């Protein structure tokens, strides 16, 4: 049917950027393209209507503009409450196609991890399984490598990651890394240490533990 | 006062049925198009099916074409989503809006958006589990092992709000659920305040409060 090619996929811009994403149609389409802002976890909402007509309470900031097959929604002054992923739509033949989606992340200075080290609880290991949760608090930006160290010998394929949305405040993020193993085979071991590489240090940081002591 | 609420989502088995329905209030669905669009866990936005109230007119996307029926009644100003032969694929967060000014203002209103998990493995309550620190202090709470999304956790019932990070839920190779919430606190407070994280989960019926101290 009718593609919608929505670039990038992912950005960055700092408070007060002028944020401009572009979404190109496969066809002709007319003026029949809108655009929706979504932040994690709620509802899509409108911003702009049949290609370039602000929507009743959207600020003065969001814009957009058509120039033949080509849809660009334009924010003028970017601001941190901004924090979500954009779409677009064209609702000319059905069905109504939406673009791939544009992350839209807030830039700032980067932040060193704070990185704690819990070792399991002894409630969990009465049910015969063992869990060592690696913290890595508020930093930026989002890459960063957690690599498990037990008994100063590299172990890997046994730990899932999570990060959390960019915060609202300090807009940075926060990553756990769950060791998940047993009673059976926690126990079989001395030394559980996480290390931490990350563009704010200088060095990989490693918090460590001795089971027991 | 225009709002959309659907209901009528939670677990099913494969190849099971469901529907959902879209209540509409602050106006009547006769005078526009309403649609159903799903988004899966952490994918784009996937447009299902319409219909107009007026006549039924419906128009299916080609992947639920045939298993999919979507219906209306004017007289209650609900819409309906009959979804049969569910597959994993269908598993979304099924959203509901509407046409304004007959598809001049597009898709303007959107519902709350329930989500429909299509799986087999049967309910399962977390296990909270303490974590205990060494302000250098930081502590929270296991909820590991606990099926289905989504699971809601507070610290001392909401009165602990400032530095509080619940991770995303990421799913274990047991095809269980597992996440934990930390919280960073002044370190001269661990034998004073008392630490509570609320894990409250409403698909198995689980209520713990696992109080966190070292």
């Amino acid at each position: 049917d009718i593609q919608m090619t929505q670039s990038p996929s992912s950005l960055s811009a700092s408070v007060g950027d002028r944020v401009t994403i572009t979404c190109r149609a496969s066809q002709d389409v007319n003026t029949a393209v809108a655009w929706y802002q979504q932040k994690p976890g709620k509802a899509p909402k409108l911003l702009i209507y049949s290609a370039s007509f602000l929507y009743s309470g959207v600020p003065s900031r969001f814009s957009g503009s058509r120039s033949g097959t080509d849809f660009t929604l334009t924010i003028s002054s970017l601001q941190p409450e901004d924090f979500a992923t954009y779409y677009c739509q064209q609702h000319y033949t059905t069905p109504p196609t939406f673009g791939q989606g544009t992350k839209v992340e807030i830039k700032r200075t980067v932040a060193a991890p704070s990185v704690f080290i819990f070792p399991p609880s002894d409630e969990q290991l009465k049910s015969g399984t063992a869990s060592v949760v690696c913290l890595l608090n508020n930093f930026y930006p989002r890459e960063a490598k957690v690599q498990w160290k037990v008994d100063n010998a590299l172990x890997s394929g046994n730990s899932q990651e999570s990060v959390t949305e960019q915060d609202s405040k300090d807009s940075t993020y926060s990553l756990s890394s769950t060791l998940t193993l047993s009673k059976a085979d926690y126990e079989k071991h001395k030394v559980y240490a996480c290390e931490v590489t990350h563009q704010g240090l200088s060095s990989p940081v490693t918090k460590s533990f001795n089971r027991g002591e | 006062e225009v709002q959309l609420v659907e209901s009528g989502g939670g677990l099913v088995q494969p190849g099971g049925s469901l529907r959902l329905s879209c209540a509409a209030s602050g106006f009547n669905i006769k005078d526009t198009y309403i649609h159903w669009v799903r988004q899966a866990p952490g994918k784009g936005l996937e447009w299902v099916a319409r219909i107009y109230p007026t006549n039924g007119y419906t128009r299916y996307a080609d992947s639920v074409k045939g298993r999919f029926t979507i219906s209306a009644d004017t007289s209650k100003n609900t819409a309906y989503l009959q979804m049969n032969s569910l597959r994993a694929e269908d598993t979304a967060v099924y959203y509901c809006s509407r046409w304004g000014g007959d598809g001049f203002y597009a898709m303007d209103y959107w519902g709350q958006g329930t989500l429909v998990t299509v799986s087999s493995a049967s309910t399962k309550g977390p296990s909270v589990f303490p974590l205990a620190p060494s302000g250098t202090a930081a502590l929270g709470c296991l909820v590991k092992d606990y099926f289905p999304e989504p699971v809601t956790v507070s610290w001392n019932s909401g009165a602990l709000t400032s530095g509080v990070h619940t991770f995303p839920a990421v799913l274990q190779s047991s095809g269980l659920y597992s996440l934990s919430s930390v919280v960073t606190v002044p370190s001269s407070s661990l034998g004073t305040q008392t630490y509570i994280c609320n894990v409250n989960h409403k698909p198995s019926n689980t209520k713990v409060d696992k109080k966190v101290e070292p």
